[PDB]
């Protein structure tokens, strides 16, 4: 799946408009939660190498950190469903086009399909 | 006892025989029961009855619980994982109460082997054969299937045994 | 004496938090799973006067 | 309702309250060995009831009181056996360990752990009580085992001689040696017969085939200090004289004759396995009785004695006379 | 212990791998910085790239 | 912690298979069935494949 | 505290490492004698005699008097199988091939 | 400190790879483990022929 | 089952805001108090399993398993607490917080509903031990002992990433319900032989298996007590639950497969066992004897029928708790005389009774003496391996006497005859040290009252 190459397709356009039909991620998604986590680790790193109180020494430094890990993770998980979205469409509407390509399988029982019994012994 | 059926676990009239003393001694046993009688078994007899009426005071219930009939492996599709969920279910309540069938079994052939003493070997053996016979039936559904046995295994072991039994069928009628 | 021991006993609270939370969580996890809900071939039952969902 | 089985229980219960008062203070007092002896002579005058309830009628009895896992169609369960067996061993060994105790209320005056001495001497007896009531396989091994641990414990009571503790690592190895018969048995009646319990083997064995007897004699021949294992009991005499007298001697070193006896509906209908018993038998007997007719410690002469003693009791085994063979013991 | 422990289950697995490793990176490390010998190697693959995979 | 797991209800469902087992093998001797089947699904519901061979 | 040159190391070839070695295990350059030049990684240990500690003097005050052992004196290779606990090879009246002979 | 290091740690370096050392490894860490493949795998074959025959009579045999 | 991952997570921010002295109060309160929250997954059906969402899942297997891991930690940080009394605050929080990491990642390989999950966190679990053994070791032999532990791991490791890829492309799932449920045979063939061999070697090198057992004397021996104490208890039994997880999809090509593997383990614990009765550490030889264990639960697992199964669960448990016993009976010694050596402090009855106390009951324990869980699983395994083939029992016979051998050879050189005269700064035992044996025994005898708790899901 190269999706480069799908037609209509807007060079530099990071969110399309046709993907304001999907639904936006969840304030409180757990991936949201874990890109302020990760704003949070850099926050406290940060604090640790310049050598300073680890938890409590640039409140404003952490806050803005988190604020920002969670404004591109919102951002980056709206771009990751409305992808995500793309390929199941494609896929569907191919086998929707192909049909001779994947046939109904004949529904069939297991009291009239032999499987081969091997014993443990 | 009613806590549990007299037809599931049968037991002889246990017949028993009567005193005959042929001296006037006075045996040691009588006067031994009698005193154990007295010193144990009326003080325990009161605290069940104390017991028994405490319980009375309160009274609750509790109720089995019953399960339908579900369609099995061989009314289930190749890959319809649903219905195969629910006969593997299925299948495992009904291997747990075969279980249970050859220990109900097994536990009658040990109480039959201890209570008729030393002619257990010839009074004892329509339970030999009833044990016998489960036993050879439980062998054929589940001896050879193994660790992660499966209803599908078991299925295919049942179609292979009965696929050999109708060749050897179609054999001796065409011998 | 309140206010003081606070300061250097608050850490203690921390791990029922946690637990009860976890909870929680299950809880909500568990509410997502309800699409086979009194539909199960094995428990197909008809609702009490008074009952909407079987389990919650 | 039917004493035997409340007496019969009794006995083995009252015989492990000092066990249980081992952590109390009468533990720390000159008291305890009185305690103890007091509790033997008790649990003996009390068993006496069922032997005399027995010789009245001839009254037999199974308890399964307990139920412990149960796998598949297999269940284990607490269960007892007081069969002939069982109630004419313990008001014997009940006597005896009350006169060994008794004896040992002198001969220890001066040991200073006297209270754990006569602790050693009820876990073995209560081990013992274990192994000869036990119905099912599981509960003799229990038996088998902790009364190899106990000897193993009173043969090295004197930690900081080499030779105790050289001693008894050579008991255990032996009796390991015997265990490796015993487990093969208990595997092969599990997968054939389906059980461990003894009316079940019974039941479906009307012809026992080699292999399960075979392990038994091993096992037997371990625990029993036949020719092919002898030498351990000669070596155990390196313990105290109450526990050569008690353990050693009358009690402990009769398990692999006990077993063999309890085996019996199976032992009579081979033919094989009765001729090597009857045939190591022997020749134990004629070995111990020729090194005893030239030693010079007393201990070693009549610990050579009582393995002479075991091996006629398996030259009883192998004619078919298992009853004899416990009148003997 | 000795024999099959301490020697022969270590000279097969860790020692005989430590072993060809240390060889094989001595090996390829051990160039002198002669951009002669780097080039005439480029043309060496550039030739048989030319004369193998088409 | 022992006691809360002494005390543990039966979610293993042994006396529950007890009971059936106990029902079932009340209602197959009065009957006369030969207790449990040789054949854990019935023989009617399975279509073998014809060999013809 | 015990330096480098305190442990075991390869097999001796020419003398004067042989009596630096026996110097390193305190014993004679004379009673000194490393284990054959094999494959096994005996290295620059010396074999000492195969007798058991059992037959040791029971009478010497040993510094370990339970193991019969100096302090400072050099340990025999298999110790281990020789503690007075285990096999020993003190003699017999009777010669060994008598007794297997007997015996068998 | 000098027994044990020597029984430990100074085994490896002072190896050296002889027809000794070679055929003694290769005995006692090879031979047993075929022999013992032998043996069970002669007495499996021998059960399984057993069993396809059916003269094996495994009457109450269910747990395994 | 976030109940019981979320306050093991909390446990990290409550070590490290903690007062300066008051860690170890907190950590090991709070560690029994998520121990007893563990106790809840216990109560298994005899369904399929306690699916508590699409991530994590509980099963019977798994239960005593996670308990074990839970009730560990506390464990581990009392006999940490010794050693640890000179080193500054922040390092005494990187151990508790690595000790509380590997407790997570254990939790989560645990239920691990997922293949590939189980994987990640399989290999997760090595990143805080490798650092426990390689930082707070005392000898310097500690980093090569590292560099064999992550190596062997990840040789063994790699091709099974590639082989659990390969499954999902071609099956499409890597959940464990749908493996179970869509189970197919699988062909003799070359290709299948190899996917075999990748599904199978990743977990073999951890038991770990004769031919591959190098590593683990040396990480043993170089580890301190906490590492050993994981290494023993709960490490080695990733591989048995990851072979038990994995067998299903590799039926019917076990039983051609299983010959190699079978043989080296019913001779190598016959080697192994042999191997402790002539060692001069404490530690190796508790080591071995660990493979020795391990070894027959390949055996039980090779076999692959319910008592194998039953009786590999139970084993695992007991040889749990019993390695991690004599590990801490070990540390304690160590902790005065600096040596460990066995040979050189003797007649340890003498000076510490109790302690000789302790040191027989794990020697009992671990000598498999009736009717502890020990040898219920190792009953229920030799009579599986007996019907597997009756000529097995021979050397599972040699097998249990060399154990008792050695069992009490270490009962005997350490703690009977006459003690060392020289030494004289063995002071008496302290109440930590004899909680923590004590803490270590009792669930052994209380679980010997409730066998079926820990007789896994095939019971
Ligand atoms: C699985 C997911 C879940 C868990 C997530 C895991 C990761 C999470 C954290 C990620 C990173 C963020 C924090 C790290 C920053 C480093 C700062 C530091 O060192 O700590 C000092 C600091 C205390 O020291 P200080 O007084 O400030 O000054 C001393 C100096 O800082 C320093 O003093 P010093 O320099 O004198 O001391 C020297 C020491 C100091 O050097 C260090 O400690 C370096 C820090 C570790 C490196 C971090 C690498 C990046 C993160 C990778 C994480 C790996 C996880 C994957 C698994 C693999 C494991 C390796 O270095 C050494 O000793 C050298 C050798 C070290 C041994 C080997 C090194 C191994 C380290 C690997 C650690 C991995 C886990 C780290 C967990 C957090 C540790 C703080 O610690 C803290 O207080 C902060 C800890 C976290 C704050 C918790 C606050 C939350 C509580 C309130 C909110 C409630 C929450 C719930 C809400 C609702 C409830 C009501
Ligand atoms: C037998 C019935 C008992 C009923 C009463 C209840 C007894 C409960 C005891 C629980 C175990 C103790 C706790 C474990 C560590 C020790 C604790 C401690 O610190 O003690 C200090 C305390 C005071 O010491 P001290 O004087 O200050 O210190 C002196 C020195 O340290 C010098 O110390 P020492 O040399 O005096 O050493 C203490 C003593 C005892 O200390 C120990 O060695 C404790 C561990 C012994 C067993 C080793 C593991 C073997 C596997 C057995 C698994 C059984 C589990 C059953 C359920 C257990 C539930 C917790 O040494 C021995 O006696 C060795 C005994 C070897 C027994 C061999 C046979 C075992 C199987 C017997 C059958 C069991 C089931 C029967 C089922 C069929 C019939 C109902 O001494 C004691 O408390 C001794 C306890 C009495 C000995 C009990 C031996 C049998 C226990 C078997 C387990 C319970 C069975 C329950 C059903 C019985 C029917
Ligand atoms: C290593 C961790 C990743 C962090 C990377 C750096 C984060 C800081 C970047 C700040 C914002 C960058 C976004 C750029 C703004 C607009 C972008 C837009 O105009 O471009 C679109 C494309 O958008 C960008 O490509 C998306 C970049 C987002 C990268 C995040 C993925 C990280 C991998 C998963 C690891 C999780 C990291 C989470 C923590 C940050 C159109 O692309 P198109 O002209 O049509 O085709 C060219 C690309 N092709 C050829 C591959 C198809
Ligand atoms: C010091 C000297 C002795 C003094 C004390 C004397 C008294 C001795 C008595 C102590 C033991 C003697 C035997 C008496 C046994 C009676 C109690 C027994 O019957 O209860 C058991 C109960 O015990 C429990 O089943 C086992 C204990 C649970 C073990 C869990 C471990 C605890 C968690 C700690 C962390 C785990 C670490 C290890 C991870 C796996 C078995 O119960 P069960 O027959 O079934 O059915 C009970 C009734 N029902 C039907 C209503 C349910
Ligand atoms: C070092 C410590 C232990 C590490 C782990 C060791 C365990 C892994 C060893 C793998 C076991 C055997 C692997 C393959 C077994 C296949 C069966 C074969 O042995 O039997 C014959 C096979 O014949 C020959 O064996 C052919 C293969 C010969 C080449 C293999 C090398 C032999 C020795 C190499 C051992 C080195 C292993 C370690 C490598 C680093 C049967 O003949 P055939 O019917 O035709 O083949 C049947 C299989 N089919 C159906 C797929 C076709
Ligand atoms: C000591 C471990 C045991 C080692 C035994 C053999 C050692 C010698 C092998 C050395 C590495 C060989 C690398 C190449 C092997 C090729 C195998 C292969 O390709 O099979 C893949 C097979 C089928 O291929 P397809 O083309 O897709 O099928 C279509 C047609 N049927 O698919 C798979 O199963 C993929 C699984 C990956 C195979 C694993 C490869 C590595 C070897 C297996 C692991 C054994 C070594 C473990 C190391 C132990 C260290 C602790
Ligand atoms: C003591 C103080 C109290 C005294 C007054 C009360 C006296 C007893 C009255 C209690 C009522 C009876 C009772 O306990 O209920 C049964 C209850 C068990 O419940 P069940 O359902 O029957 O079986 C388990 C599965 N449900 O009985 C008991 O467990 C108590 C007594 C059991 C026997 C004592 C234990 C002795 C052995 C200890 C374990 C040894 C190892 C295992 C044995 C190995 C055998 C293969
Ligand atoms: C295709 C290529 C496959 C390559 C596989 C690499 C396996 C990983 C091991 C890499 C080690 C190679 C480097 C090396 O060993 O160097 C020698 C080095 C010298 O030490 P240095 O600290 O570097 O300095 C010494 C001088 N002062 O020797 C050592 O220390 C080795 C100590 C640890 C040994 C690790 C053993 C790892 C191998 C175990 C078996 C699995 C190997 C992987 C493939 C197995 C095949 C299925
Ligand atoms: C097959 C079994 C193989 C034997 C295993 C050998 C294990 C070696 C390690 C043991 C540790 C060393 C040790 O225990 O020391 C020997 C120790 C000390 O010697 P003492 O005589 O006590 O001297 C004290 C006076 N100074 O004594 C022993 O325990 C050695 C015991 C070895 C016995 C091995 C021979 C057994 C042969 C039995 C064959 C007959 C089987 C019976 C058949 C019955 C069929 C119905």
């Amino acid at each position: 799946t190269m999706m480069s190459g799908r037609p209509g397709r807007v060079p530099l356009q990071f969110l399309p408009n046709e993907a304001r039909s999907l639904p936006p991620p969840k304030l409180t998604d757990p991936r949201l939660v874990y890109m302020g986590f990760l704003g949070y680790c850099s926050g406290l790193i940060d604090n640790a190498i310049r050598r300073r109180p680890v938890v409590s020494a640039g409140l404003h430094r952490q806050l803005l950190y988190v604020t920002s890990f969670v404004f591109f993770g919102y951002y980056l998980l709206k771009r990751q469903d409305y992808m995500y979205a793309l390929r199941d469409h494609d896929m569907f509407a191919y086998v929707k086009s192909h049909p001779e390509d994947f046939p109904e399988k004949d529904k069939k029982t297991y009291g009239e399909i032999l499987e081969e019994f091997h014993p443990v012994r | 006892p009613d806590s549990w059926d007299k037809d599931v676990y049968p037991e002889p009239p246990r017949r028993t025989p009567a005193p005959a003393p042929q001296t006037s001694l006075p045996n040691p046993v009588t006067y031994l029961t009698k005193i154990f009688d007295l010193l144990v078994d009326r003080p325990v007899t009161l605290a069940r009855e104390f017991i028994e009426q405490q319980h009375a005071k309160n009274r609750y219930y509790y109720y089995h619980r019953e399960f339908r009939r579900v369609p099995d492996i061989t009314e289930c599709e190749e890959k319809d994982i649903l219905c195969m969920f629910e006969a593997e279910m299925q299948w495992r309540r009904d291997y747990k109460v075969d279980q249970e069938i050859v220990n109900i079994i097994q536990e009658r052939l040990k109480a039959c082997q201890q209570r008729e003493g030393e002619s257990y070997r010839q009074n004892c053996a329509k339970e030999l054969e009833q044990f016998t016979q489960v036993s050879k039936a439980f062998q054929d559904r589940y001896s050879d299937l193994g660790a992660h046995y499966s209803a599908r295994k078991c299925l295919a072991k049942q179609k292979q045994r009965m696929l050999a039994e109708r060749k050897a069928a179609k054999e001796a009628a065409a011998a | 004496n309140v206010l003081q021991i606070v300061r250097d006993h608050w850490v203690h609270i921390l791990v029922p938090v946690g637990f009860v939370f976890g909870c929680y969580l299950d809880r909500r996890s568990d509410e997502k799973l309800t699409a086979f809900r009194n539909k199960s071939l094995l428990f197909k039952r008809e609702l009490r006067p008074n009952e909407e969902v079987t389990w919650k | 309702m039917n004493p035997f089985a409340s007496l019969t229980l009794t006995t083995l219960t009252i015989l492990t309250i000092p066990i249980m008062m081992s952590n109390s203070n009468i533990y720390k007092t000159n008291l305890y060995p009185n305690y103890v002896k007091t509790t033997v002579s008790y649990a003996f005058t009390l068993s006496l009831v069922p032997l005399l309830m027995f010789m009245h009628t001839g009254q037999e009895m199974i308890i399964s009181n307990w139920h412990w896992m149960t796998l598949q169609t297999v269940e284990l369960s607490l269960s007892f056996k007081m069969d002939y067996f069982s109630v004419m061993f313990i008001p014997v060994a009940l006597f005896v360990t009350w006169s060994i105790m008794e004896f040992s209320m002198w001969y220890m005056h001066s040991d200073p752990f006297i209270n754990r001495f006569f602790k050693y001497l009820l876990l073995f007896l209560i081990t013992m009580m274990i192994l000869v009531t036990a119905n099912n396989l599981f509960q003799l091994f229990i038996g088998w085992e902790g009364v190899g641990i106990m000897s193993f414990l009173l043969i090295g009571w004197w930690h900081g001689r080499t030779d105790a503790n050289t001693a008894a690592l050579q008991a255990i190895l032996y009796n390991r040696i015997g265990d490796i018969g015993f487990v093969l048995s208990m595997a092969w009646f599990l997968t054939h017969s389906n059980a461990w319990d003894l009316q079940q083997i019974f039941m479906l064995n009307n012809e026992c085939p080699n292999m399960p007897l075979i392990g038994l004699l091993l096992a037997a021949a371990g625990k029993s200090a036949q020719f092919g294992l002898h030498p351990w009991l000669p070596s155990a005499m390196e313990g105290p004289t109450p526990v050569s007298a008690l353990l050693h001697s009358s009690t402990m070193v009769v398990a692999g004759v006990f077993l063999l006896i309890r085996f019996y509906p199976l032992m009579e209908t081979n033919k094989l396995v009765q001729t090597m018993t009857l045939c190591l038998g022997a020749i134990t007997t004629l070995f111990t009785a020729l090194c005893a007719i030239t030693q010079n410690d007393i201990k070693k002469i009549v610990a050579f004695s009582t393995s002479s003693q075991l091996g006629l009791m398996m030259v009883t085994i192998g004619i078919n006379q298992p009853h004899l063979a416990f009148l003997h013991i | 212990s000795s024999l099959l422990d301490l020697i022969w289950l270590e000279t097969i697995l860790p020692k005989t791998t430590s072993f060809i490793q240390m060889k094989m990176s001595i090996m390829v490390s051990n160039q002198k910085g002669l951009i002669k010998l780097y080039f005439l190697s480029f043309l060496i693959t550039i030739m048989i790239s030319m004369t193998l995979f088409n | 912690g022992s006691t809360f797991v002494a005390y543990l209800p039966d979610y293993r469902m042994q006396e529950w298979a007890r009971r059936e087992a106990e029902r079932l093998v009340k209602y197959r001797e009065a009957n006369g069935l030969p207790l449990m089947e040789s054949n854990c699904f019935d023989p009617n519901k399975i279509q073998l494949p014809e060999d013809e061979d | 505290h015990v330096t480098k040159d305190m442990f075991p190391g390869p097999y001796p070839k020419t003398p004067e490492e042989r009596a630096a070695a026996a110097k390193k295990y305190n014993m004679r350059v004379e009673d000194y004698e490393p284990y054959p030049d094999d494959g096994m990684g005996y290295g620059d240990y010396p074999k000492l005699p195969d007798r058991s500690q059992q037959e040791r003097d029971p009478w010497y005050d040993w510094d370990h008097p339970d193991l019969r052992l100096n302090w400072g004196e050099p340990i025999h290779w298999d110790l281990d199988m020789y503690i007075r606990n285990r096999v020993d090879t003190s003699p017999t009246p009777v010669s060994w091939n008598t007794m297997c002979k007997h015996l068998f | 400190i000098r027994w044990t290091y020597a029984r430990s740690a100074n085994i490896y370096p002072n190896f050296r790879p002889t027809p000794k050392t070679s055929l003694l490894g290769a005995l006692f860490g090879i031979g047993p483990l075929f022999f013992w493949y032998y043996v069970f795998k002669t007495d499996r074959d021998k059960k399984e022929k057993l069993i396809q025959e059916g003269k094996l009579d495994q009457t109450f045999n269910i747990s395994y | 089952m976030l109940k019981i991952i979320i306050p093991t997570t909390m446990l990290l921010p409550m070590t490290w805001m903690s007062k300066h002295n008051m860690i170890w109060i907190n950590a090991t309160v709070h560690s029994l108090l998520i121990s007893l929250i563990s106790l809840s997954l216990l109560n298994q059906l005899g369904e399929n399993s306690l699916n508590f969402s699409l991530t994590f899942f509980s099963d019977s297997l798994s239960a005593p398993l996670l308990v074990l891991t839970t009730w560990l930690l506390p464990l581990m940080l009392m006999a940490s607490q010794s050693h640890l009394s000179k080193e500054t605050t922040t390092r005494k929080k990187l151990y508790i917080t690595m000790l509380i990491l590997l407790q997570l990642f254990l939790i989560m390989t645990f239920t691990a509903t997922e293949l590939i999950l189980f994987y990640i966190l399989f290999e997760a679990t090595l990143v805080p031990t490798l650092i426990i053994i390689t930082r707070w070791g005392n000898q310097t032999e500690r980093l090569n002992a590292g560099l064999y532990f992550l190596f062997y791991t990840l040789a063994g490791s790699l091709p099974l990433l590639v082989a659990l890829v390969y499954i999902q492309n071609t099956t499409g799932s890597l959940n464990f319900l749908i493996i179970h449920y869509w189970s197919h045979p699988l062909s003799n063939s070359w290709s299948n032989i190899f996917m075999w061999l990748a599904c199978i070697m990743a977990f073999m090198v951890k038991m770990p298996l004769y031919g591959l057992h190098l590593w683990l004397p040396k990480a043993h021996v170089e580890a301190p007590i906490a590492g050993s104490m994981v290494l023993a208890a709960v490490l080695l039994k990733l591989g048995g639950y990851g072979m038990m997880r994995i067998t299903t999809i590799l039926n019917p090509l076990t039983n051609y497969m299983a010959y190699p593997f079978l043989m080296l383990s019913m001779w190598g614990m016959i080697m192994t066992s042999s191997i402790c009765l002539r060692q001069t550490d404490l530690k190796s030889l508790i080591a071995y004897s660990s493979v020795s264990h391990m070894a027959l639960v390949i055996v039980a697992i090779m076999i692959q029928t319910p008592w194998s199964f039953m009786g590999a669960t139970a084993l695992m448990i007991a040889h749990g708790l019993t390695s991690s016993m004599l590990f801490c009976l070990a540390n304690t010694n160590y902790e005065r005389v600096h040596s460990r050596t066995m040979i050189l402090a003797r007649g340890l009855q003498t000076l510490l009774p109790l302690m000789a106390t302790w040191w027989l009951v794990a020697s009992l324990t671990n000598l498999a003496l009736p009717p502890s869980i020990n040898l219920i699983g190792e009953l229920f395994i030799i009579t599986a391996s007996f019907s597997w083939s009756n000529i097995t029992i021979i050397l599972m016979g040699m097998n249990m006497m060399i154990t008792a051998l050695y069992s009490l050879y270490m009962l005997i050189t350490t703690q009977r005859g006459k003690y060392t005269h020289h030494i004289n700064n063995i002071k008496p035992s302290f109440t930590r040290e004899n909680a923590l044996m004590a803490l270590h025994i009792l669930p052994l005898l209380l679980l010997t009252l409730n066998p079926k708790m820990i007789l896994g899901p095939l019971y």
